RNA sequence: GACAAUGGUAGGAGAGCGUUCUAAGGGCGUUGAAGCAUGAUCGUAAGGACAUGUGGAGCGCUUAGAAGUGAGAAUGCCGGUG
RNA sequence: UAACUUGGGAGUCAGAACAUGGGUGAUAAGGUCCGUGUUCGAAAGGGAAACAGCCCAGACCACCAGCUAAGGUCCCAAAAU
RNA sequence: AGGACGACAUUAGACGAAUCAUCUGGAAAGAUGAAUCAAAGAAGGUAAUAAUCCUGUAGUCGAAAAUGUUGUCUCUCUUGAGUGGAUCCUGAGUACGACGGAGCACGUGAAAUUCCGUCGGAAUCUGGGAGGACCAUCUCCUAAGGCUAAAUACUCUCUAGUGACCGAUAGUGAACAGUACCGUGAGGGAAAGGUGAAAAGCACCCCGGAAGGGGAGUGAAAUAGAACCUGAAACCGUGUGCUUACAAGUAGUCAGAGCCCGUUAAUGGGUGAUGGCGUGCCUUUUGUAGAAUGAACCGGCGAGUUACGAUUUGAUGCAAGGUUAAGCAGUAAAUGUGGAGCCGUAGCGAAAGCGAGUCUGAAUAGGGCGUUUAGUAUUUGGUCGUAGACCCGAAACCAGGUGAU
């Protein structure tokens, strides 16, 4: 439960201590599937449709007689089998978001927290200070203590500088400690989280 | 989304055609027709798989039954002679020796008549 | 998990059937639907209840009773629900709901013996039952009905 | 929307601790002269809803 | 490994093939993508490749998700041609 | 080597011939209504010239191997002039 | 009612960082190499696929004039309490009633409560009305005059955007139209997108009256030439390797010479003298080669779906507990908050009620249903209910119109 705290260059400071009840659990891997499955059946609006028999123009009268003329009969000309038209069963539309218990939602986050604490994928930091946005001074950070491509940025409160910095550079994400959720920890390779932010999610997930 | 049919129907159906090569006027070239004959003919041939056993059985009695009236036996005879000497020689090959070597023939006669 | 890597829970995820799509399936060209008939048409099904004709079942037996809009229901408490307590301790309408053991007071709590006490305790409710005021008062302690 | 019970089937029956459904008897309310004596007593007692029936009409007291 | 079983209509149960779209990963393409045409190829089936010609700018693969997801018949509807 | 109990999902409610016990009809019907078996329905293969229901037999797939069933052995056409 | 001075927002706009070289090629944005910007790596163009080529984007700036809001002044109006309480005032053809009807979830009923037509027709604070016939007591209110924002419903439109929505038989009937056309009229109602990067859209010669064509030329390509991307099948032809004029057929299949070829190279390919066996498919039937139905042929299109409830099975979380709904915050997400409510931990009885029991019964008898624990939330699959509910098809019924050319 000991984590280097790093400087914005590559140097150590304290040690600090996340709990195991966030950090450290048997990642449960059925209720991480949910998860993921529900936040993004929850991103589509479902906008579409299509015209059946009725919503299609025209078509009152009877084409020709019941009987007599040798010919299949017929209803309407916006019948289904009609090149005219009408949909049998076409789309319609809803929603498609659905919930789940929010003692499996806690789940979730705690065992996609831990599951990069044991692939030495969380890197602690002590404090961002950026005075002026500038993404070519981020870049430098994020290479500097060696980063894989895809790096999810972890601040206490919202951040205008930090946020603003990163945000033009391909792979980058910036969030809060209140703002996490499954999609964007499972699709980073490594996260990076202040020390004011960590004792913050250390408390609400705890 | 919408799934149009596309590319699909038609390589399922020139699959059937290509397998009526040969066939008759529009029994090579319109699908409909084509894949009621090629049905048929795999009914055909999984019935004629079995007939040709029956078949080449009966040409061999045929030309053992030839040979040994040259030695004044009946089939019928001369194979209850060849259980009785122990020969275990099948009636496919006891058509091509008669055929090829009539000498060995002669000798299995032979045998076939003195154990009876 | 990772993104490209996704798998369900072993057993918890199925395939739907689709009716009416080729004979190969079992289900092709009548769908599972048998051959002609009432039930065989589109929107087609009886009534639930109706027999074809013969008197239904709840038209031949008689009614009986009524319901008493005043009706008065408690919330029930038994004798061994009370032995997460501790001794001496005042037990309370305000106390039991506090402490989960009764979620929805309906009208009044009600004490019925069923366990075993073990515990010394002051119980005080709106009714008790005969066994429950007597085993309440035989380890000590009392009632008062309020 | 919702499903509706049947108010008819409701005026009747009652449910037990387990899934059954407790009934009253039929042949009584009228002509009481036909009948002997045990008759009329043992038409007295409450009887179950068979199982056959149950399968038919089940949906109809999702609610009861 | 020994032994046994394996015809089938209404109908019940199981396991799969292919089509369009989305997510993440990893690829191919003017040194020629999809489509179309031909072949004597591979798989127990639905089906999958490779080579050559035509074509001239887009398209597969892996795992998961979602459906306007598969036609030979309806005196079916529209077009073309006998 | 099955049977029973509880629960999920059905389809069926036009049947036919043959043998045998009977009614009806005329000890008529490839008639009609019941009892008892079998086969067809939903069953290919061999025999009965051809011939759903008669006789022998129940097809997982190869093979130009062998033994038999019903029925057969002068030629058509396998096996005793 | 109407003046002043302001502040925002619309209705045109402006500035806006950073790339070169080689290879293939008709052309580079591609490949290879070396660089740069980022509060900008949204998007669209450009002779192929561009953060750095163009239009833009992040960011910042901008209004002579007219509207729309919104402030601060001006402006314009205006006293407010207490005690006495029953002297005076307090909504009349009204409230009610009978008869005939209607609306209230409620079918005139135990019908209280609310309206219309026709007739009757009160009381005055010790008053009058309601609390589901009616009476008494209690409790709550004060009819027969009028006005009133917000939270709620809708979209022919306008502005800015979005989509596990369509991609020319689809999507609007309509990408080029309520037009061809049909009908006296009301009315019905189509088909029809694609040269190329750039028109560079074929100068000139030849045959021909022309139309068409062959050369030459343009172009990367003209079997990209305007009936112009790709160009399937039915169908129509020309040339050929094998075969056929003594033969009886659901057109194949198994066996098999002869002749001709040479592959995804493997106990290969094409044709077929002659022999054996062999009455299409679908639907509907006890039973169909059926002389029972359907299909000329080829292509496209064309039928168990979704929402909300119920039940059962699988999966997962927590467990004597399990779980939130609307709302609020958040990017039209996750999520956070929200404990009204719902199911369970206890049943029996018509009910009062009693309670590990309870009902029946005079009974401490006997019997029925119970007790001697596992539930709950979400979701995959099956089935059911309410909805057109798997798809196509009547003869008819009703409403509002158009016709005596
Ligand atoms: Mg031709």
């Amino acid at each position: 439960a000991n984590y280097d705290v790093l400087k914005l260059d590559g140097t150590k400071s304290g040690s600090i201590e996340l709990s195991d009840a966030v950090f450290g659990i048997e990642p449960n891997n059925s209720v991480l599937f949910e998860a993921i499955n529900l936040q993004r059946a929850s991103l589509r609006q479902g906008t579409h449709a299509v015209k059946n028999r009725s919503a299609v123009s025209g078509g009152g009268r009877k084409p020709w007689k019941q009987k007599g003329t040798g010919r299949a009969r017929q209803g309407t000309i916006r019948a289904p089998q009609w090149r005219g038209g009408g949909i049998v069963f076409g789309p319609t539309p809803r929603s498609y978001a659905y919930k789940m218990p929010k003692k499996m939602r806690r789940l979730a986050l705690r065992s996609a927290l831990s599951f990069k604490a044991q692939e030495n994928g969380l890197t602690v930091v002590d404090a961002f200070n950026f005075e002026a946005p500038k993404t070519k001074e981020f870049k430098n950070v994020l290479s500097t203590l060696e980063q894989p491509k895809k790096v999810l940025v972890v601040t206490e409160n919202e951040d205008v500088n930090v946020e603003l910095s990163a945000r033009n550079i391909p792979g980058v994400q910036v969030t809060t400690a209140q703002g996490l959720n499954v999609l964007d920890i499972t699709n980073a390779d490594s996260l990076v989280i202040t020390e004011a932010a960590a004792k913050k999610v250390e408390e609400v997930l705890g | 989304p919408r799934v149009k049919g596309g590319t699909v129907t038609r390589a399922r159906r020139k699959k059937t055609i290509k397998l009526a090569k040969g066939y008759f006027g529009s029994k090579h070239t319109l699908y409909k027709v084509a894949k009621q004959q090629v049905m048929k003919s795999g009914q055909y041939a999984f019935r004629d798989r079995r007939q040709r056993k029956r078949d080449f059985r009966k040409l061999w009695i045929t030309r053992i039954n030839a040979a040994a009236r040259q030695h004044e036996m009946s089939y019928s005879r001369l194979m209850n002679g060849l259980k009785k000497a122990g020969i275990d020689i099948n009636r496919k090959m006891l058509s091509e020796i008669a055929i090829s070597d009539e000498k060995a023939f002669a000798q299995l006669v032979t045998k076939a008549k003195d154990a009876l | 998990m990772k993104l490209h890597e996704l798998k369900p829970a072993e057993g918890s995820r199925k395939e739907r059937n689709r009716v009416g799509r080729g004979v190969a399936t079992g289900n092709g060209k009548t769908s599972g639907r048998g051959h002609k008939g009432q039930k065989a048409r589109s929107g087609g099904g009886v009534r639930p209840g109706f027999e074809g004709g013969q008197l239904p079942l709840f038209r031949r037996l008689p009614k009986r009773g009524f319901t008493n809009i005043n009706r008065k229901e408690y919330a029930i408490v038994n004798l061994d629900q009370l032995n997460k307590f501790e001794d001496g301790t005042e037990v309370t309408p305000a106390l039991l709901v506090e402490s989960g053991v009764v979620k929805n007071e309906k009208s009044g709590i009600k004490i019925l013996g069923n366990g075993s006490l073990d515990k010394k305790l002051t119980v005080k409710a709106h009714k008790f039952s005969a066994s429950a005021a007597e085993a309440i008062d035989a380890k000590g302690g009392a009632h008062e009905v309020i | 929307p919702k499903m509706k019970t049947h108010r008819g089937a409701a005026k009747r029956v009652k449910r037990t601790a387990s899934g059954q459904l407790k009934r009253s008897r039929a042949f009584t309310s009228h002509l009481f002269a036909n009948k002997s004596t045990k008759q009329k007593r043992q038409l007295r007692k409450a009887r179950l809803v068979s199982k056959s029936d149950m399968k038919r009409v089940k949906q109809l007291l999702a609610y009861k």
